[PDB]
């Protein structure tokens, strides 16, 4: 076949900003290769095609350039709308290949989060099961991780971290990381430990209640 | 010129569905791509189909089960797939074939599951006793066990508009599950009642759920 590959699949820059998208092809596509833009709403759109002619109504911040296997995609006047991920194809042979994509979000400075431990609810309890949730919320950049320690266990075993997105008004991120179980099982160990690993610290962010 | 496609669309493995594509220039002069997008993935393409010929052309992953219909007379091209699994959830797009993917569509989201409309537990979270070592305060509401999506969680009917975080659903025991956070100052988090208010559309289910 032929793969379409993006040099980094994540870019961070700012507001103003001018950034340059890679993507080179696994052998010569002569020129057939088009850019295109998805939105978080899921829409995409046609920015560039045959290497570097502007689809209509694309702004002239967009240019490409390229030959042989690499090509460039070069925004110039970074602007809020720009914040989205690209995405390459060649259309040199059938199948057509697009690459994994590379997403633009917002720089800026470094944000530990706050940390918040929540016991089982009572409701829940008087149920079937118990699930203890930590909060872990608008730090920067994105990556954190997390271990659920509960005094020499390590539940990773049904846990659902879940993600947020760069948030609007302030840019940063938030997780939420869910130790759901059964009250059986809860009503043991009475000792959950919530750890958390993150760029501001070397000291492990630890949350808890013990009980 | 626009291409505009169905769904959303619930199946449950074994049925097939049909999605549509209709749209507004001289039809049969462009053939139709179609693109498979699966979640945490990139764009495939499944592959076109002629519109004057009907000949239709496939991504060799996409023969067999998948197939391309088309009616010219309305402006529609179809893709219907067959023996649904797991694997076909995922948005999937339209756009004619020309110097590059010219027009997309909205995309078309497509999930499989034999599970049954199920409302939601919205139980809520507090920090009890633990006292809070700042002059903000958080709270939280767990909406577990429904489907499908999406619930809508406001908190004080959309009152409590900024320190709100609502996390992303987890598929997770078939079911699913989500949660909210508020951060509240550290006077009017009990004095003042926080709520919490979930909506299930599906399951016409709405609680309220005030907390600690």
């Amino acid at each position: 076949d032929i793969q379409m590959t993006q040099t980094t699949s994540s870019l961070s820059a700012s507001l103003g900003d001018r950034v340059t998208i890679s993507c080179r092809e696994s052998q010569d596509i002569s020129n057939s290769l088009n850019w295109y833009q998805q939105k978080p709403d899921g829409t995409v759109k046609l920015l560039i095609y045959y290497t570097s002619r502007l689809h209509s109504g694309v702004p002239s911040r967009f240019s490409g350039s390229g030959t042989g296997t690499d090509y460039s995609l070069t925004i110039s006047n970074l602007e809020q709308e720009d914040f989205a991920t690209y995405f390459c194809q060649q259309g040199n042979t059938l199948p057509y290949t697009f690459g994994g994509g590379t997403k633009l979000e917002i720089k800026r400075a470094d944000a530990a989060q706050t940390v918040s431990i929540f016991p089982p609810s009572s409701e829940q309890l008087t149920s079937g099961g118990a699930s203890v949730v930590c909060f872990l919320n608008n730090f920067y950049p994105k990556d954190i991780n997390v271990k659920w320690k509960i005094d020499g266990s390590e539940r990773q075993n049904g846990v659902l971290n879940s993600w947020t997105d760069q948030d609007s008004k302030d840019s940063t991120y938030s997780m939420s990381s869910t130790l759901t179980l059964t009250k059986d099982e809860y009503e043991r160990h009475n000792s959950y430990t919530c750890e958390a690993t993150h760029k501001t610290s070397t000291s492990p962010i630890v949350k808890s209640f013990n009980r | 010129v626009q291409l505009q496609q169905s769904g959303p669309e619930l199946k449950k493995p074994g049925e097939t569905v049909k999605i549509s594509c209709k749209l507004w220039y001289t039809f049969t002069d462009y053939g139709m791509n179609w693109v498979k997008q699966a979640p945490g993935k990139g764009l495939k393409w499944m592959g076109w189909i002629q519109t004057n010929t009907e000949e239709p052309t496939y991504g060799a992953e996409f023969k067999g089960r998948f197939a391309f219909s088309l009616e010219t007379s309305a402006f529609t091209a179809y893709k219907q797939i067959n023996n649904l699994k797991n694997e076909d959830m995922a948005t999937y797009f339209c756009a004619r074939v020309e110097a590059g993917f010219d027009y997309w569509a909205q995309g078309t989201t497509l999930t499989v599951s034999s599970a049954k409309t199920t409302p939601p537990s919205v139980y809520p979270l507090a920090p009890g006793s633990a006292a809070q070592t700042n002059s903000m305060v958080t709270l939280g509401c767990l909406v577990k066990g429904y489907f499908p999506e999406p619930v809508t969680v406001t908190w004080n009917s959309g009152s409590l508009s900024s320190g709100v975080h609502t996390f992303p659903a987890v598929l997770q025991s078939d079911l699913y599950t989500l949660s909210s956070s508020v951060t509240v100052p550290s006077s009017p988090r009990p004095s003042e009642t926080v709520t919490c208010n979930v909506a299930h559309p599906a399951s016409s289910t709405k609680v309220d759920k005030k907390i600690i």
